[PDB]
C-alpha cells in the first residue's frame, strides 16, 4: 500500500450543514480571541503612551533645566496659549457681500 | 623618411584617452564596495622611448590596472564606507595624486582621476532613497524650526507694533 | 520532512583533469554531485530546526557551501556558489509565506506607533523652548519703554 | 489588569513615568471634555471676465 486515505466522508445533505456549521462556529471563535487580543492590544497602546509621556516629561524637564528659568516661562505660556484655544475653539471671518448673476442689455 | 626594411616606426598616441577600472575592495569596515575608477591619462612625450622598451607597447593595459587597483585599495582601507559617501571628493584627490607619483615613474601623467558609480548598482538606488527620505524628512524638521522662529518673530513684531 | 532545491555552480579544476578522468570518468557531474548534496545537505539539516530554518537561511546556506567546497575540492571540483532555493511545503508554503507578510507588517505598523509618539514628545519640547525663548525676546523687547508692553 | 500593568510599569520606569503619565492623561481628559476644531482662512472673491477689443 503506497498511501491510503478517506476521502469524501460525508453524506451530501450533511457535508454541506457540516461544513457551514464549522465556518459558522469558528467564526465566533475568531471574534472572541481576535477581540481579546486588541484588548491587550489597547492595554500596551496606554501603557506606552503613558511611559511615552513621561519620559517625554523627564526631558522637557531636562531641557527646561539646562535652557533656564525663561525656558520655562515661555513653554507655560505656550501651554496656556494651548490651553486657551482648547478652552474655546472656534471663530468665524466676516465677508462683505457677493452679487448674483444678471442679464446684460448691450446699448445700441 | 624612413629605411623600409630596417627600421620600423611605432607610432604612440599623445592623445589623453579615458580608461575606466573597475575594482572591488574593501572598506575598513569591511563593507564590499565598487568603485570603478575614470582615470584619463596620456605618455609623456620624450619617455616614450623608455617606456616602449621597459614595459612595451601595451603599457597601457599592463601598468594602468595594476597600480590603480593598488592604490585603489591601498587607500580605501583607510576610510569607512560612511565616509566614502561622505568624504568622496577627498579620498578622489588622495588617489590621484598618489596614482600620479607611481605613474610618473613609469612615464604616464594623469590628467585627472575621478572615481566614478561608487556602488553596486542595487546600491545605486538604495543609497540615494535612502538618503533622499532622510533628507526629506530633516528638512522638513529645518521647516518647522524656522517656522516657529518666524511666528516668534511675528509675535515681537506684533507686540512692538501695538506698543 | 523539508523540501529544499540546492543551486549550485561549478567548474572543474584545469590541473586536477587527469585524476578525474581516471576516477570518475566524462561522467563526473552527474555520478558526483547529486551524491555528494544529497549527503551534506541532510546532514547539515539535521542540525537545525524547521523554524531556524526560515530565519537562518543565510547561515545554513554558508554552511552547506563551506562543507560542500570541502567535499568538492577532494573530488577537484571548484564550486563557484552554492544557494539553497526553495525552501517548502506545498500548502505549508503558503501558508508560510502569508504569515510571515502579516506579522512583518504588524511589526513595521508597531514602529510607526512609536515613531510618531517620539516625533510629538520632540515637537513638544521644541515648542517649550521655543515659547520659552520667544518669552524672552519680548521681554528684552519691551526695553522700548513701557509704552511697548503696553 | 491595564491599572495594575501601568502600576508596575510606573514602578519600573520610576517616577519621571509616572509623572508624565498623569500629564498625558491630564491632557487627554482635557481634550476630551472640551474638543473641537477650527480652521484658518484664505479671502478671496470672484473675479471678472471682460473682453478686450484687438
Amino acid at each position: 500500500l503506497d498511501d491510503v486515505s478517506l476521502t469524501h466522508l460525508t453524506f451530501g445533505k450533511e457535508f454541506t450543514e457540516a461544513v457551514e456549521a464549522k465556518q459558522v462556529a469558528q467564526q465566533e471563535a475568531e471574534r472572541a480571541r481576535f477581540v481579546v487580543e486588541k484588548a491587550e492590544q489597547q492595554k500596551k497602546a496606554a501603557i506606552i503612551s503613558a511611559e511615552g509621556d513621561s519620559k517625554a516629561a523627564e526631558l522637557i524637564a531636562n531641557s527646561l533645566a539646562t535652557a533656564g528659568d525663561g525656558l520655562i516661562e515661555l513653554r507655560k505660556l505656550e501651554a496656556a496659549e494651548d490651553i486657551a484655544y482648547q478652552l474655546s475653539r472656534s471663530r468665524n471671518i466676516t465677508y462683505l457681500p457677493a452679487g448674483q448673476s444678471v442679464l446684460l442689455q448691450l446699448p445700441q | 623618411f624612413l629605411i623600409p626594411w630596417v627600421q620600423k616606426p611605432i607610432i604612440f598616441d599623445c592623445r589623453s584617452r579615458p580608461r575606466n577600472v573597475p575594482v572591488i575592495t574593501g572598506s575598513k569596515d569591511l563593507q564590499n564596495v565598487n568603485i570603478t575608477l575614470r582615470i584619463l591619462f596620456r605618455p609623456v612625450a620624450s619617455q616614450l622611448p623608455r617606456i616602449f622598451t621597459s614595459i612595451g607597447e601595451d603599457y597601457d593595459e599592463r601598468v594602468l590596472p595594476s597600480i590603480t587597483t593598488e592604490i585603489l585599495k591601498s587607500v580605501v582601507a583607510r576610510f569607512d564606507a560612511g565616509e566614502l559617501i561622505t568624504q568622496r571628493e577627498l579620498v578622489s584627490r588622495q588617489v590621484s595624486d598618489d596614482l600620479t607619483e607611481r605613474a610618473a615613474t613609469f612615464g604616464l601623467i594623469l590628467d585627472d582621476v575621478s572615481l566614478t558609480h561608487l556602488t553596486f548598482g542595487k546600491e545605486f538606488t538604495e543609497a540615494v532613497e535612502a538618503k533622499q527620505v532622510a533628507q526629506q524628512e530633516a528638512e522638513r524638521a529645518r521647516f518647522v524650526v524656522e517656522k516657529a522662529e518666524q511666528q516668534k518673530k511675528a509675535a515681537i513684531i506684533s507686540a512692538e507694533g501695538d506698543s | 520532512m523539508v523540501n529544499i532545491s540546492l543551486r549550485v555552480l561549478s567548474r572543474p579544476n584545469a590541473q586536477e583533469l587527469p585524476s578525474m578522468y581516471q576516477r570518475l570518468g566524462l561522467d563526473y557531474e552527474e555520478r558526483v554531485l547529486p551524491s555528494i548534496v544529497n549527503e551534506v545537505l541532510k546532514s547539515v539539516v539535521a542540525k537545525f530546526n524547521a523554524s531556524q530554518l526560515i530565519t537562518q537561511r543565510a547561515q545554513v546556506s554558508l554552511l552547506i557551501r563551506r562543507e560542500l567546497t570541502e567535499r568538492a575540492k577532494d573530488f577537484s571540483l571548484i564550486l563557484d556558489d552554492v544557494a539553497i532555493t526553495e525552501l517548502s511545503f506545498s500548502r505549508e508554503y503558503t501558508a508560510a509565506v502569508e504569515a510571515k507578510q502579516v506579522a512583518q507588517q504588524e511589526a513595521q505598523r508597531a514602529q510607526f506607533l512609536v515613531e510618531k509618539a517620539k516625533q510629538e514628545q520632540r515637537q513638544k519640547i521644541v515648542q517649550a523652548e521655543g515659547e520659552a525663548e520667544a518669552a524672552k525676546m519680548l521681554g528684552e523687547a519691551l526695553s522700548k519703554n513701557p509704552g511697548y508692553i503696553k
